[PDB]
């Protein structure tokens, strides 16, 4: 029958690893680097685009940073198409929670359900896993500012600062070096960009190869604002910290 | 060899190896014999044990008042098929008030087995059956193999070394076929037929199994002291 | 039907009549309206004869499986809740049951649960159930004390069913009596109203409404 | 790879044959049938001394008149036991009587070949099923993952089985008392067990018509162990 | 509107002695004011020394009897030819009936045979499977005419020992088969007199440890 | 539905997918459970190739299943969430129908049953997780500690460990745990648990978690200093 | 059916 | 849940010493409109069975098709299809009875009353009835509709019990059946004059007579009936 | 019988590539060149109508398709795969948008839906990825003009101008030289016609070139009058004649 052509996507190696998860992670390691850094007064998301052509429409574009609800955003490393499938699921899940409880979904709860979906693709159904890792950046009134990551295994963990995709080894070493707990947002913005600048496989970091977002309490009094940076706004913040 | 992975694959000479391997479990099975006259039909089966502390596996199953069978090979497969027969005989009674023709029982088993020889994921039945019965056209004996082939006979035998009995019955034909109105003589002939298939063993009282059906005898099974009469 | 069960100083009394009716036709005078589920558990029947009988013997099978799986006798609370959760699934289908689940466990002490086919489940010390419940209540309530001797309790239960058997046209036949203690249930006999009424009238001097 | 329901060229089901190997790796279980009862004894085989051995449950009640011992992949037996208990209690509900031991065993055995591409593989555990009923008296059955079951006067399963079966062949006779049979199960277990038999790493049970299926406490078994050494020493 | 039930009349009666039991029923079958048949049996030998009648709506009665007979067949197939005891039959029939609780068999069922100590047994069922063992039961159309007669003549109800001042009951005692057949025959002739759906013929099945015997008697045909 | 029989038998009578699930447990961080006279302690190693972790929000390794029972594990972390959810749902369902919280044995048997089911169902692989389940039955003061594994087998332990280098710490506990005299107090029991973990762990820094469970739903997680004190106090008795 |  | 539209009235029948007779008129009524006149309501199955049907004609035609398919199915892989394994009247009946009761149990009946008449292979007479409720019964005489009310009393004058069957010849029995058909034409407002009759004899086999007519009718006395009481001319 | 292929046919290899997506892109590489250019007041999409036999009538084979009155698509790769994608794309514009909001979807969202369909062929059981890359040109009220490329993986990107298939590398270079943010639509048509000659071997006329625009509303193409808020389709296919008019002033 058809058994002949079945790759068996959800089995263990003799060492007790999940082949497809490992190979998906290998795929993600060549993706544009994305960084999350958490401050006391906000969060930064920064990500490098997979190497641009001059003719790409860069302002009406989105490849790395997506809005989940008003209090939560994600940074993507991996297959974009795979990520959108999961993003719409997560967006719907947020709305179900709001509809049910009349309260915005706590960040971890959203992160857990997405990670639980991924986990399922590694244990049953014989389908390939999603080739995606997320950095979740969000706020809720239980824990305040939070950073999480999830990967194709459906394992998730929380961070003060983290990177995903390409060159996370170098990037993680650099964040570890310069990160400190009392940090403000504007310091974290600088740290994020300086880290990409040194780990990039490109010659030099320009506005047109980046996506950028903040999540601050920097609206008006005890409420939270997501800012997805326009190209011109990145060009400015790139000058403001002297990388160009 | 490369073509024996499942039943849904023909070999280059047009063979079905899984069906042939199913046929092989029958060959490892303890011997059993069928034979009939015009008034009765008899099953004799040699029962096999695990060791001297164990029971002797039953090889004969009643299907209706007028029908029943003996098995050689995988016993659970006989249980499935005999249970199907019980239902089919039953359905014929409740719906048509009609005792199921032994010939139809034959055709129904053939078609049930065949389905498992043409579809992926299933497997052929691993058991051979000898069906006897008495119906509106007299005494009958059938031979079922899990290839789906069913055959009506005056007599036959299946299992290991069944070729001894099948030869004996082939010569004896003109005698046993005309043992009418005498149950015990037909059984004696059956017990002798099976004896042509024994090696290093002979028929004991908790080793032999006989069944008879015919004109005015419901299908009944004899075991234990009830077969001592025949040793 | 009339059935009752009450808690007291010395455990639980359970008493029931034995009549079944189809309209005004007396179908039987010898129905066993108490079911012995296990040596520490009793169930009483009122409502549909089949409904009660079927689902209460089904209940016994479920209690047996609990103790095989859990190596422990089922609690009265859990046994009663199996029945009540069962009938609640059938709510609206027209099942008709008024039952009491009566028993002792070490963790609970002596316990009675009233369970009916609307899905009502109540723990309590005294219940009377059936077409004759009000008659039974009248006698039972006006003589009930927590401190009744086992002897008095048994009689009061028996006398309360008699009261209902007499006045309620749809109760009668005979009284069946049980006592439930820490050691399990004890049967205290079948008592035909045929002879019990006259015996009680004579000895007690009650039932003066009746031509002696 | 190749189908889970495939026949070998010898005409045997690969998966069934392989499950029989898993059963040989199992801890030893022995049962003896007498006219006074049926004994069931097993080797607990604690994998480490810290593990609390009374929590090892390889003898199991099915109904008051039926008991069960297991050997092999013992986690596979949970659903078989569950089915057995349901089948027994259901039968009593439908028929207001005790279910026959053979009928029970046949019911459990019907589960066995319901695997394919129903469950994904055969069971990796063999069962000794022992009980009493009014028709055929005391009975012992060996239920395999092939769907086959055999009645036995005595039977051993698990790693020590071929040694123990040869021993049971010699010792069993049609007039064993229950007490003789208890000792014998203890004796044969001590022979084939790796570590030294005591009341903590072996366990005994019986089913009699009068008191049904009982698992013996460690105090009672310890005394039958002591009684067994004094019998052997004394000749 | 289609009405899936009908009423075929007739009446049945079961009495149990010490070592025997009888199950009797008239052989008339009717709908409305018409006679369908003067001889259509409704008491059946079901095997294992059990007789059964399911009286009321005949189509339901036949379906039930068929199902129980079949139940006996499979009981043999599944439990090594074991004899189905009367108590086990009764319980099995409860499940057959209650299985149709929400679309019932419109029948009053009676079975008769011998218990496991060889004593005569009669079991009766309501249409949805309530059941109970008794010495005595009439069922069907004339049940209300015959049952109180049986309370009086089989269980000696309202009968006292003469001159004991109504203080000592007539003592209970088993009846001979000869006495029982007399009560059956009188029960049915009386029922025939006063009930229009009862008449034509009477068939009695007697059950002892040697098997099932039948007796037949003419009844008034008006 | 995807149907493939992934857990099947090999010629030697092994189920390789179950055995490889055990390998995944072996690679997992160490977990240990020790039961005192009147408490049970759950200790867990946390692999220290990770700084910049946020410990406030990072999933802790000991999970409350009900308010009187906790579960810890070694193996695949994502797999363990599935078992914990199922266990939590069952705990509430048991209260709803039995009107009593689960016994530790019952809850263990349930989790074990789930694990077994995944070893003979088509289209699914086994759980790459072994669990330690600990607590006190309702209205009982006798402590309970059970272990489950991918195959579905489960059993009771005076003390036990699972995960990487568990054989080293099982070794430790086997010579240091007296069946006759279990750690008579909380203080005593927590110490033995930390000692056994120090055989394998590294620094007792942000490397060890301890959760103590006493009777009647009394569960508390120790924080760094409270653990740190135990680490400090053992090395100072070590130089001898 | 009868009631009780 | 149905209501019959085009309908057939009585089917009458009886046993005699050697066989069975069955008859039914050729009308298909549509309420009070006598809509169709060439309707055959006796359907022979083999040469040993006739099935007579009253009630809804659309359901009768459905049943015809079932019977004709049954014959086909019985011949399949059956070398004794026209001998020992030919369809018996008892087989045909039980099949129909099974269907009738299943359809009533699904609250969607075949709105018919059916009489299966024939001779078994051992020579025994078969006469049995089944209707929309799945009710079945046997009697020496059977009739449906008005036939039950008017034919049965007449036919039972001939065969009143089992023992009367040997004493009844085919001439006597056909006379009774034919007379019963006349009475029904006098008195049933939904009967026709034309009818079919079939005899199944254990020696002569099946004789199927079509286009019979009710004859020798008494109408003359009608002329003497004037008014409704007091009127004279 | 029935589909027993419920497992993925596209899986990760140890290096992390998804083989079937890569191989699908290779099929797109083989495909005939197509391109799109975005002007300030329009978008143009174009491709070569490379005929199978000259007995074939290649007007009956449309490579450039209307999806909505304001959205058009062209492809490179396997034609049959494209045909069923257009069918599915047209339908999903209605079922998941127009039947809900009473208006046609904006370009990015229709593109998003097509991408979803193509992503599912990359992960669902028993299927292979689509062997095509699409270029979708469109207009909507709040986003204006836009151009998207959709790949077998389900990924899409917005472009100022691009090309796909056979001579895409060369054609993309050509377009970098000529493209600026001030192109009026006629200039974009002209550049598209120049870019396309590089990659066409044989005849180069209005019968071998298929070319469509998203530009001004066409009331004359509406089919009715009397609703002044309905102004007509912005999508227009240039005729054989219209193309040849622009080739003489080349
Ligand atoms: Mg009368």
């Amino acid at each position: 029958g058809s058994r002949r052509y079945d790759s068996r996507t959800t089995i263990f190696s003799p060492e007790g690893r999940l082949y497809q998860v490992e190979y998906a992670l290998e795929s993600i390691s060549h993706a544009g680097t994305a960084i999350g850094i958490m401050a006391s007064d906000g969060i930064v998301l920064a990500a490098e685009r997979k190497v641009t052509s001059t003719l790409l429409e860069q302002d009406t574009s989105t490849e790395k940073l997506y809005k989940l609800n008003d209090k939560i955003a994600v940074a993507v490393a991996g297959l974009t198409a795979d990520a959108e499938i999961l993003i719409n699921t997560a967006r719907i899940h947020a709305q179900n929670y709001l509809k049910t409880y009349n309260e915005d979904i706590p960040v971890e709860i959203l992160v857990r359900r997405l990670s639980d979906i991924k986990q399922g693709y590694t244990q049953h159904g014989g389908l390939r896993p999603f080739g995606v890792s997320f950095i979740y950046a969000g706020y809720d009134d239980r824990y305040g500012y939070q950073l999480y990551t999830s990967n194709p295994s459906g394992n998730y963990t929380g961070w003060k600062a983290i990177s995903v995709g390409a060159n996370t080894s170098a990037a993680q070493t650099l964040l570890q070096m310069d990160y400190k707990d009392d940090m403000k947002v504007d310091d974290a913005i600088e740290l994020a960009l300086k880290t990409l600048s040194k780990t990039t496989d490109s010659s030099a970091l320009t506005y047109d190869r980046l996506e950028f977002a903040t999540i601050r309490k920097g609206a008006n009094d005890g409420e939270v604002y997501q800012k997805i940076f326009k190209p011109q706004e990145i060009k400015d913040i790139l000058v403001k910290t002297g990388i160009t | 060899n490369n073509y024996d992975g499942d039943t849904v694959t023909f070999s280059p000479t047009g063979r079905l190896f899984q069906v042939e391997y199913a046929l092989e479990a029958i060959k490892q099975g303890s011997v059993t014999v069928g034979l009939r006259s015009n008034t009765h039909a008899v099953l004799v089966a040699l029962k096999r044990n695990a060791d001297e502390l164990s029971s002797y596996q039953k090889k004969i199953i009643k299907c209706d008042e007028h029908m029943g069978l003996s098995l050689a090979g995988l016993a659970p497969d006989a249980r499935v098929l005999s249970n199907y027969l019980r239902q089919q005989c039953n359905y014929s009674s409740l719906v048509f008030n009609r005792k199921l023709a032994v010939e139809r029982a034959g055709h129904l088993l053939c078609d049930k087995a065949q389905k498992n020889t043409q579809s992926y994921g299933g497997r052929p039945y691993g058991v051979g059956l000898l069906i006897i019965g008495y119906d509106k056209s007299g005494a009958h004996l059938l031979e079922f193999q899990p290839s789906g082939n069913v055959t009506e006979l005056y007599g036959t035998a299946i299992g290991a070394r069944s070729q001894g009995a099948k030869t004996y019955l082939e010569r004896t034909l003109d005698t046993f076929i005309k043992i009418d109105g005498n149950p015990d003589e037909l059984i004696k002939a059956g017990v002798e037929a099976i004896s042509q298939s024994l090696r290093d063993e002979s028929l004991t009282v908790d080793n032999l199994s006989i069944a008879i059906v015919g004109k005015d005898t419901p299908f009944t099974i004899y075991d234990g002291e009830a077969v001592a009469k025949y040793i | 039907t009339t059935t009752l069960a009450f808690r007291f100083q010395g455990g639980i009394i359970v008493a029931v009549d034995s009549r079944a009716t189809a309209g005004n036709w007396v179908a039987s005078q010898t129905v066993k309206k108490v079911i012995e589920i296990n040596p520490f558990l009793l169930g009483t029947m009122a409502g549909g004869a089949a409904d009660c009988q079927f689902w209460e013997t089904w209940l016994g099978s479920q209690c047996r499986l609990h103790e095989l799986r859990e190596k422990e006798r089922i609690s009265v609370a859990a046994a009663s809740k199996i029945l009540s959760n069962l009938v609640y699934q059938y709510k609206g289908a027209g099942l008709s049951m008024g039952t009491m689940i009566c028993g002792y466990t070490r963790k609970e002490g002596p316990t009675i649960y009233y369970v009916d086919s609307d899905g009502t489940r109540l723990k309590g010390d005294i219940f009377c159930v059936g077409s004759g419940q009000t008659f039974a209540y009248g006698v039972l309530d006006s003589n009930y004390k927590w401190d009744l001797s086992v002897e008095d309790a048994l009689y009061l239960g028996k006398r309360s069913i008699l009261a209902a058997a007499h006045r309620d046209a749809y109760s009668g036949g005979s009284v069946n009596l049980y006592h439930v203690t820490e050691d399990g249930w004890i049967y205290h006999g079948n008592h035909d109203v045929g002879e019990l009424f006259w015996k009680v009238k004579e000895e007690e001097g009650s039932f003066n409404n009746v031509i002696g | 790879d190749r189908g889970v329901s495939t026949f070998s060229p010898e005409g045997r089901l690969f998966q069934v044959e392989y499950s029989l190997e898993a059963i040989k790796l199992g801890s030893t279980a022995i049962g003896i049938a007498t006219k006074e009862g049926v004994v069931l004894g097993v080797e607990k085989r604690a994998t480490s001394p810290l593990l609390e051995s009374d929590s090892i449950e390889k003898i199991v009640e099915i109904d008051r008149h039926i008991g069960c011992a297991m050997s092999g992949l013992t986690a596979d037996a949970r659903s078989m036991i569950e089915h057995a208990r349901t089948a027994a209690v259901t039968h009593n509900l439908y028929y207001d009587e005790d279910i026959n031991v053979e009928s029970l065993t046949q019911s459990v055995c019907d589960l066995a070949l319901r695997f394919g591409e129903l469950m994904s593989r055969p069971f990796g555990v063999a069962l000794l099923i022992a009980g009493h009923d009014a028709d055929d008296g005391y009975q012992l059955f060996h239920a395999e993952p092939s769907g086959t079951f055999y009645r036995y006067n005595a039977k051993a399963i698990g790693s020590g089985s071929e040694g123990a079966q040869a021993e049971l062949l010699n010792e069993w006779h049609s007039s064993l008392t229950l007490k003789e049979a208890e000792l014998l199960v203890l004796k044969i277990l001590k022979q084939v067990m790796e570590e030294k038999l005591d009341e903590n790493n072996a366990q005994l049970s019986c089913i009699t018509k009068q008191d049904g299926f009982k698992i013996y406490d460690n105090e009672k078994t310890a005394e039958l162990i002591k009684e067994l050494k004094e019998k052997e020493a004394a000749e | 509107q289609f009405n899936p039930y009908g009423d075929n009349g007739g009446t049945i009666l079961g009495i149990a002695g010490e070592d025997f039991a009888v199950l009797a029923g008239d052989t008339r079958n009717i709908t409305d004011y018409s006679i369908n048949s003067r001889y259509e049996p409704k008491v059946f030998d079901c095997g294992d020394n059990i007789v059964m009648s399911a009286n009321g709506f005949a189509a339901d009665g036949d379906a039930l009897v068929k199902r129980f007979k079949n139940s006996v067949k499979w009981y043999h197939f599944d439990h090594n030819d074991k004899k189905l005891s009367i108590n086990s039959a009764a319980r099995n029939i409860q499940h057959l009936l209650y299985g149709k609780r929400f679309f019932p068999y419109y029948v009053h069922t009676i079975i008769a045979g011998l218990d496991e100590d060889g004593k005569g047994a009669v079991y009766s069922f309501d249409p949805v499977g309530s059941y109970e063992r008794e010495q005595c039961r009439a069922g069907g159309a004339a049940a209300s005419l015959i049952m109180p007669f049986l309370d009086n003549q089989v269980n000696f109800k309202n009968q006292y020992e003469p001159g004991t001042n109504g203080k000592v009951k007539k003592p209970l005692k088993y009846l001979s088969v000869e006495e029982v057949i007399k009560l059956v025959r009188d029960s049915f002739t009386s029922a025939t007199e006063r009930h229009i759906q009862v008449g034509d013929g009477l068939e009695i099945l007697i059950v002892t440890k040697d098997g099932v015997r039948k007796e037949f008697y003419e009844l008034k045909r008006d | 539905g995807y149907d493939r029989a992934l857990s099947i038998f090999s010629p030697d009578g092994h189920i390789f997918q179950v055995e490889y699930a055990l390998e995944a447990v072996k690679r997992g961080t160490c977990a240990v459970g020790v039961k005192g006279k009147n408490c049970v302690v759950l200790g867990c190693e946390r692999r220290s190739t990770l700084k910049l972790q946020d410990t406030r929000i990072t999933p802790s390794k000991v999970s409350k299943i009900d308010s009187h029972v906790v579960l810890s594990f070694s193996g695949l972390n994502a797999d363990s969430r599935i078992l914990i959810e199922k266990a939590r749902v069952e705990a509430q369902s048991h209260r709803l129908t039995l009107e009593d919280p689960v016994t530790v044995e019952y809850l263990t048997r349930y989790v074990a049953g789930v694990q077994q089911r995944y070893t003979q169902s088509g289209g699914v692989r086994p759980f790459g997780v072994s669990t330690l389940i600990a607590g006190f039955d309702p209205r009982d003061d006798e402590p309970k500690l059970y272990q489950t594994e991918p195959s579905g087998i489960y059993s009771s332990w005076s003390a036990q460990t699972i995960g990487r280098n568990s054989k080293t710490v099982r070794e430790f506990l086997e010579k240091n745990y007296d069946r006759k005299e279990p750690p008579a107090t909380v203080e005593e029991c927590v110490k033995l648990t930390v000692r056994s973990l120090l055989e394998v762990v590294q620094t007792g820094a942000k490397n060890i978690e301890i959760t103590v469970v006493k009777p009647d739903s009394d569960i508390v997680a120790l924080s760094s200093e409270e653990i740190n004190q135990y680490v400090t106090q053992i090395e100072q008795e070590k130089q001898e | 059916a009868p009631l009780x | 849940t149905q209501q019959p539209i085009v309908t057939g009235t009585s089917v009458i029948s009886m046993k005699y010493d050697n066989g069975v007779i069955i008859a039914a008129d050729n009308l298909g009524s549509y309420g009070s409109l006598l809509r169709f006149n060439g309707v055959e309501r006796l359907i022979p199955v083999g040469d040993n069975t006739v099935v007579g049907i009253s009630g809804d004609i659309s359901d009768m035609q459905h049943i015809e098709r079932l019977l004709k398919d049954l014959v086909t199915e019985n011949a399949y892989d059956n070398p004794l299809a026209d001998a020992e394994e030919a369809l018996e009247p008892s087989y045909i009946f039980e099949y129909l009875a099974t269907v009738m009761y299943q359809r009533r149990s699904k609250m969607n009946p075949l709105w018919n009353a059916i009489i299966v008449a024939g001779v078994q292979s051992n020579g025994d007479q078969f006469l049995r009835y089944v209707n929309l409720l799945g009710v079945t019964y046997s009697s020496p005489t059977l009739a449906t509709g008005f036939g039950a009310h008017m034919a049965n009393p007449l036919l039972r004058k001939v065969v009143d019990r089992e023992s009367d069957i040997p004493k009844t010849t085919v001439q006597v029995a056909e006379e009774a059946i034919v007379n019963a058909m006349r009475v029904l034409y006098y008195r049933d407002a939904r009967s026709s004059r034309n009818f079919s009759l079939a005899i199944i004899d254990k020696n002569t086999g099946l004789t199927f007579k079509k286009n019979l007519q009710v004859e020798n009718m008494k109408w003359d006395f009608a002329k003497d009936i004037k008014g409704y009481g007091t009127q004279k001319i | 019988m029935t589909d027993r292929y419920s497992f993925s046919l596209t899986t990760f290899s140890p290096s992390g590539k998804l083989g079937q997506i890569d191989y699908a892109l290779t099929a797109v590489k083989q495909g005939v060149t197509s391109l799109g250019i975005k002007a300030t007041n329009g978008v143009v999409i174009a491709t070569e109508k490379k005929s199978s036999s000259p007995l074939a009538m290649s007007e009956t084979l449309s490579k450039v398709s209307l999806l909505t009155p304001d959205i058009g698509a062209v492809y490179s790769g396997m034609g049959p795969d494209y045909r069923v994608l257009v069918d599915k794309s047209r339908k999903v514009a209605h079922t998941s948008y127009k039947r809900i909001y009473g208006e046609y979807p904006p370009t990015k969202l229709l593109v998003s839906e097509v991408a979803k369909i193509m992503q599912e062929a990359t992960q669902s059981g028993g299927v292979r990825p689509f062997g095509v890359s699409l270029l979708i040109a469109g207009h909507d009220e709040f986003n204006g003009f836009s151009l998207y490329q959709v790949d077998p993986s389900g990924s899409y990107f917005p472009w100022k101008a691009t090309a796909i298939g056979k001579g895409s590398v060369a054609a993309k270079t050509f377009l970098e030289k000529r493209w600026n943010d001030e192109l009026e639509l006629e200039d974009a048509i002209h550049i598209a016609l120049l870019t396309l000659k590089e990659s066409v071997e044989g005849e180069f006329n209005g019968d071998t070139i298929e070319l469509a625009i998203i530009g001004d509303e066409n009331p004359d193409l509406l089919g009715y009058t009397g609703i002044p808020t309905d102004k007509g389709p912005r999508f227009r296919k240039l005729t054989s004649q219209e193309i040849n008019d622009r080739l003489e002033a080349l």
